């Protein structure tokens, strides 16, 4: 929420705490980040759309700052200048090495570990259109959305942790709070993917 | 996983002892807070009385010609005062007093007629004539140390005229007549009953004979009896205890039932026919070595007959004026010490204090009606011997007081237990520490009565081997909260608490951890 | 993470320890080796493209230097004078004695131990360019990824291992919070290689 | 103005434990009179804080022997009239649980 | 989870102890009722005599 009331909430569930705010505050942060590590991402981490342009001969393009994981329905796309448009393809590596010294337009990709790389390589600069999931650190929007939304997972994480790290028995329990909410906020992350969907074969 | 530990166990103030294995409620350093039957209380405050001197107090004292008279005298170079109506001084010897004497006077306690000796002077003695004067036939060479008091006997002493100060004591009186010293008092003359007797021994008779109600006894550094059932020559020298030596003027036993005695060695007492050490385990170490004296005089002791206590006044090392600033209390109702610290003090004494205003009243009217005997005030007090001290940087003189305030300003309070036992609880309901086992804390509660906050510290120690160091926390008011959290770990667990309040008063406290490894360095 | 918050962090969860400092710096080096040393490895260790220069008449050639192991997806490659070239195939030595006193351009590439092989003997100088995946020391990248991805991890291994030699109980929480930690970054690294790309069954 | 409530050891009397904050149950006495008592209830948020009263009506013992409140404090006060011929008080029993611990 | 307390174990009339640690039937504040053997008394009540000044 406002930052605060989430402070005080877990101040007054884990025992009516006092002084422990900037342990409170250090420990919070750390959270939200481990969390965001985690293989799961919820909704609210979808960045906007992003867009760059890369110089002649260079088929080398470094990843996206923040950069986790790409959007699933949706891929790279190729903005011309004339206002048309086209969405590249994905390859490994091994399946595009052919193409090594086609000239046009680029049509394909890999990942590769930190850089993209399109064998179809033009001889001038060119611009490209991206979208990926991003860390609430390196997103554009004045709020974290994280305290919006899950707000729990969050009080019950880092009270796990504080709780935790005293060493006391109720770890266990606030463990299986986080865990419960998270398999809780898993199964609400698909009920917004496929909420009104039409589908049909072909 | 957790300890809870109580104070009511009424264990006394025992720094001497190893303080790790110090039972529940234990205290390791005190700070003038009173261990008492309930728990831990504030024995300070002091209200203003109206004494005044307005000259040297170097000693101080009471004593009453009548029912309903209260006079003091204070003492000082050249000079003794009065302190009663409004008026003072005038009183001392015709000549100026002697040269320069301090802190060296003396003061006894015979019939009504009150008596005053001084190393460097003769004895004078006050009479109707309001001046003190010498004794009627004592011959006028003499100079005298000490004196004493004992059945119908005045100047039980030790110490001849002159040239010969080192060893005496000479039965200066007859059978006296209550409220005069003998007509005569010669000694080798065979007109009645005196005499001059040695009482060999190889230390110094110092001071008075003390008390006790079957007879008087003393030493000089071994003890010695005297008993006058005899008739041929009264009283029969004899002998105690060749151990046990006193070691200041001012060390003196008390006039309690049971005698409190200080020497050299240890602290004993006995009432004349079996001994023993009041705290010889406990007690005795610190006393001593909490500094060398080296202003060996000057330590003095009286007692409170209110409340069963006795309190010793002793120099800090880090007092450098000589004077205490420090006293050591124990209960001799129950076997429990206390220590207390105080400002600068040079000499304290009880007694009371009647003060009013009196002789500017409004009515000049006729004697139909009642003056009220002097009516109201301390009356309940009269009774009571509230103690009054010579505070070293005061004109008028103070008495205690429950209200733990010096008289605008408070009094600071400080407890501390360097260790606590810890660890696995066995069978018994008490606990035993584990040394081996490294643990952190988890919080703390504390049992209190009163209202008022106290802050508290907490220190932590690597090893028993290492030191100890300190941290602070921050107070808590008791009011809203009994808990307060911090995280820590060490080898042994320290907290020390200090109090800025009117009371104070500890009943017990929890200590939650857990056991999370083992003992490193 | 900034390699100072991890030891604060180890403090902290540990029970506010002080004067370890150095031994937490011995300790959390030590770890990352071990993890490195593993059966599995994240996405963040493969090495930019680097190539090898060969001399001629010489069949073994050197592995990388603190290398584990090739790319699933990418291969060796030659590239000739022209700029092109071929990707080279691997077999094991034994298919591979074929060849022997035969003359042309590399084709078989064989792993051996500690040297790779190239039985078509290049009778003239060479080069070969390779994917791999490297330790993390070797690694140019200023910084260590390790320290930045799944940090949570790093965290809780090493608290494992002095708490190991402190004979506490504890030690196995904190060995069991590794693993669901390193199970979820193999999902992560599995979601991510996959996120966009479309097969189809030739 | 408090009882020893609590843990009931190995010995047959019972310790008080101050961490553990309770709720009452209800309260019964034992008495060899016919003539009833009143009964006043007191509770008290902490030790360090002071007492505070409450009321009960009164029971015949010749009917009831038993009487039913709910409340929870920081420690426990009865507070007992009579205007009665005669008075005889034998003892008495208290049903509790503990439900939590000391706050303020 | 319930504590059965008696009167007749004879303490006395105990207001300057700790209040809270006194033992099974003390008595914190009392009002002229009589501890006794079998237990607490009214100790009260009074005839009027035949004298008069």
């Amino acid at each position: 929420m406002d930052k605060a009331t989430l402070v005080k909430t877990i101040a007054y569930r884990m025992g009516n705490v006092k002084g422990q705010d900037t342990a409170i505050d250090f420990e919070l942060a750390l959270s939200i980040e481990r969390l965001e590590g985690q293989e799961f991402v919820p909704w609210f981490l979808l960045s906007e759309n992003n867009f760059f342009e890369g110089t002649a001969q260079e088929n080398r393009i470094p990843v996206p700052r923040g950069f986790i994981r790409e959007y699933e329905e949706g891929s790279l796309y190729l903005r011309r200048v004339a206002g048309t448009g086209k969405c590249l393809i994905k390859k490994s590596q091994d399946q595009l090495l052919k193409y090594e010294g086609m000239t046009g337009e680029p049509s394909h990709y890999s990942l590769t570990n930190q850089y993209f790389r399109i064998y179809p390589v033009p001889q001038e600069d060119f611009k490209v259109e991206l979208l990926f999931y991003r860390k609430s650190s390196t997103l554009n929007v004045e709020d974290n959305p994280w305290y919006e939304y899950a707000a729990e997972l969050l009080v019950a994480e880092t009270i796990w942790a504080m709780l935790s790290a005293r060493r006391d028995k109720m770890a266990d329990y606030w463990k299986s709070v986080a865990a419960d909410q998270m398999r809780r906020l898993t199964i609400l992350d698909a009920e917004r993917r496929l909420a009104n969907q039409e589908i049909f074969m072909g | 996983m957790e300890v809870t530990h109580k104070q009511f166990d009424l264990s006394g103030f025992l720094p001497d002892q190893a303080p790790d294995t110090l039972k529940s409620g234990a205290i390791s350093r005190g700070f003038n807070v009173k261990p008492t039957i309930l728990g831990w209380e504030k024995s300070g405050g002091f209200r203003e009385t109206n004494t005044a001197p307005t000259n040297e107090k170097d000693f101080i004292f009471f004593w009453s010609p009548a029912i309903g008279d209260n006079r003091w005298f204070s003492g000082g170079d050249k000079t003794v005062q009065q302190v009663e109506g409004n008026v003072v001084s005038d009183v001392s010897r015709t000549g100026g007093y002697t040269a320069a004497a301090a802190a060296r006077w003396n003061a006894v306690n015979f019939n009504g007629v009150l008596l005053m000796n001084n190393e460097l002077d003769s004895p004078q003695y006050l009479a109707a004539s309001g001046k003190l004067e010498d004794f009627p036939n004592l011959p006028s060479n003499v100079r005298f140390r000490t004196v004493a008091v004992y059945k119908n006997f005045i100047l039980g002493l030790g110490v001849n005229f002159g040239s010969g100060f080192l060893d005496d004591e000479i039965y200066w009186s007859h059978q006296a007549d209550p409220g005069t010293m003998p007509p005569n008092w010669d000694y080798a003359n065979a007109a009645s009953d005196s005499g001059r007797t040695p009482l060999p021994s190889e230390g110094y008779c110092v001071t008075s004979e003390e008390l006790g109600s079957m007879n008087i006894v003393y030493k000089s550094d071994s003890i010695w009896t005297m008993q006058l059932i005899g008739g041929q020559w009264i009283f029969r020298f004899e002998n105690k205890f060749p151990g046990q030596g006193i070691l200041n003027k001012k060390s003196v036993v008390s006039f309690e039932g049971k005698h409190f005695v200080v020497t050299q060695k240890d602290i004993i007492v006995h009432d004349g026919y079996q001994v023993r050490s009041v705290a010889d385990k406990r007690v005795r170490n610190f006393f001593f070595t909490d500094m060398n004296s080296d202003y060996f005089e000057r330590v003095f002791v009286v007692k409170d007959p209110r409340v069963a206590e006795v309190y010793v006044f002793y120099p800090s090392k880090n007092s450098v004026d000589g004077l205490c600033d420090r006293a050591l209390v124990w209960n001799w109702r129950d076997d429990v010490w206390s220590l207390l610290n105080l400002r600068p003090l040079k000499h304290a004494a009880y007694g009371y204090e009647i003060t009013g205003v009196s002789i500017t009243w409004d009515n000049f009217v006729g004697g139909w009606e009642s003056t009220g005997l002097w009516q109201a005030d301390e009356d309940v007090a009269k009774y009571a011997p509230v103690l009054h001290y010579s505070f070293r940087d005061v004109p008028k003189l103070l008495a205690p007081t429950p209200q733990a305030l010096f008289i605008d300003e408070e009094i600071e309070a400080v407890w501390e237990r360097e260790d606590i036992v810890i660890g696995s609880i066995s069978r018994d309901g008490v606990p035993y520490q584990d040394y081996e086992r490294n643990k952190s804390v988890s919080s703390i509660s504390f049992d209190v009565d009163t209202t008022e906050p106290f802050d508290v510290y907490i220190g932590y120690k690597g090893s028993l081997e290492d030191s100890v160091e300190w941290e602070f926390a921050g107070t808590v008011n008791p009011m809203e909260d009994k808990r307060l959290f911090c995280l820590l770990t060490a080898g042994l667990f320290s907290m020390r608490i200090i109090s800025k309040a009117q009371t104070f008063i500890l009943r017990s406290y929890k200590i939650t951890y857990e056991f999370a490894g083992e003992m490193w360095a």
